[PDB]
């Protein structure tokens, strides 16, 4: 088929950077798990693309009034006719493009930082008392 | 009184482990009669990790797809969250 | 007593936390209808600067602050395999499809309807999955007390 | 420990909360869709006393009533610059183009 | 060897407090803050 032409955004490790000392344009600046696997599947179902990110950098939904922008505008418009990226199946993305089959299913995890452990000590035995008291006590 | 130096200390020191333990027991137990238990249905409604649930065919599932009280349509919400 | 689940999450307003703008996540933190999630939601309305723009400025707000950070489990996979500074907690909430996008209308999203279920069966997506993500008190101290108090009593008089 | 945010005011029966008139906070809350703002503003609309109308109504109140005065931070600030009786309570509810 | 009868006994007597002092606190404090 033609180019269809993709909106993307770069995710980790979805889409990701093509690198070298060099230049490189359009599809050859970007590689990932999207883009590796839309590389099997031009194979699969015949057809070319053209990789483009999204402005504003986001998905981009209905506003105030309800007007879709970014990823969604992009599909809507038909400046773009695909969108290579773990997009969402969410109902409300369905009511101005249609979503495929998934082919990733997962959930919403928590990331929280590492406190990397203590040691015991007894200056924290020293504090619910008053730290003048410990040296009254002598 | 050389020696008199050596055993008060240690009185002094063993006095500092043994009640040790007895908060170590008896906050301990203290949590453990925290406990009510959780018998409530709303408490219920509050807690993710009791799977709770009704049969299919049943008039209270579409009773709590009915249900107006909101302590059973977030059950009902549960449920739904959840087919299992 | 530490955690490790949902409803303590709800429990606690003491660790910073927002979403990604325009994520999928906010997208269903508004669509979400349980008053736990509801009042999180009143949280991060009461907050719209815990809230990033970016999953590498929410990188930056959970490696510079206590910053309690709730996306989707695949990039706080391949980071936090990658980034030992910060702890994964408890498990997952839900599973959301990712769908291929096709404007409205696609009948060509028919082959794409096919070749979906061709790579489920070759498993291929999985074999990706493992080609793109890649993996890695006062108990004891009380020792000030006793033990010089054995030493005096020997350089005395003998 | 029980008071640190604007959401303990709304569990709270006892200490009363309301806003000086032509308060866009009183609009805010008819505006928030949030529900938690909504019953905060079925409070307001329930008790007309801790609605106040000016500055020192509201300062008066948080002396003699059980209330908590809603106020602009800077403006919180300023207040409290000089007045040394006092302690903010909580963090902000949003950041306003002012 | 009455020596070290009533050493542990008396810390036996050292064990059993313990035990009932956990017992009467958490009874009183579950009340204290009910």
């Amino acid at each position: 088929n033609r180019s269809l032409i993709v909106t993307t955004l770069l995710e980790e490790p979805f889409v990701m950077f093509r690198k070298s000392d060099r230049t490189l344009y359009g599809n050859d600046r970007f590689e990932g798990y999207c883009i590796d696997l839309l590389k099997e599947l031009a194979h699969i179902l015949g057809f070319s693309y053209e990789i483009r990110l999204v402005e504003d950098g986001k998905y981009g939904a209905q506003d105030d009034k309800g007007q879709w922008n970014g990823m969604v505008k992009e599909l809507i418009d038909h400046k773009a006719d695909l969108a290579v990226a773990p997009l969402t199946i969410t109902h409300v993305r369905e009511k101005a493009i249609d979503f495929s089959k998934p082919f990733m299913t997962l959930g919403v995890s928590i990331l929280y930082r590492k406190p990397n452990g203590t040691n015991p000590s007894v200056f924290s035995f020293l504090n619910p008392l008053s730290p003048d008291i410990w040296m009254y006590v002598l | 009184l050389s020696t008199r130096i050596i055993g008060g200390i240690w009185w002094f020191f063993t006095l500092i482990i043994i009640s040790s333990y007895t908060a170590n027991l008896a906050a301990f137990l203290t949590v453990e009669r925290m406990e009510s238990p959780i018998d409530s249905a709303d408490d219920l409604a509050k807690q993710t990790k009791i799977e709770y649930g009704a049969v299919k065919d049943g008039a209270t599932m579409t009773f709590f797809k009915k249900s107006k009280i909101s302590t059973f349509e977030k059950m009902w919400a549960f449920m739904s969250s959840k087919p299992s | 007593s530490p955690i490790d689940s949902a409803d303590d999450l709800a429990k606690q307003t003491k660790i910073e936390y927002g979403a990604v703008k325009d994520g999928a996540t906010m997208t269903f933190f508004k669509k979400s209808k349980i008053s736990t999630f509801e009042k999180m939601w009143a949280f991060m309305s009461s907050k719209p600067s815990a809230l990033v723009k970016n999953n590498e400025e929410g990188i930056q707000r959970t490696l510079t602050a206590d910053y309690a950070l709730l996306m989707e489990s695949t990039t706080i996979e391949y980071i936090t395999q990658r980034n030992c500074n910060l702890t994964q907690i408890g498990g997952l909430i839900d599973s959301k499809g990712y769908g291929i996008g096709t404007p409205m209308g696609s009948p060509y999203r028919d082959k794409i309807t096919i070749a979906i279920l061709q790579l489920q069966e070759e498993d291929k997506l999985h074999i990706m999955k493992e080609k793109w993500w890649r993996g890695s008190q006062k108990i004891g101290g009380i020792f000030i007390v006793l033990a010089a108090g054995l030493v005096l009593s020997v350089l005395v008089a003998v």
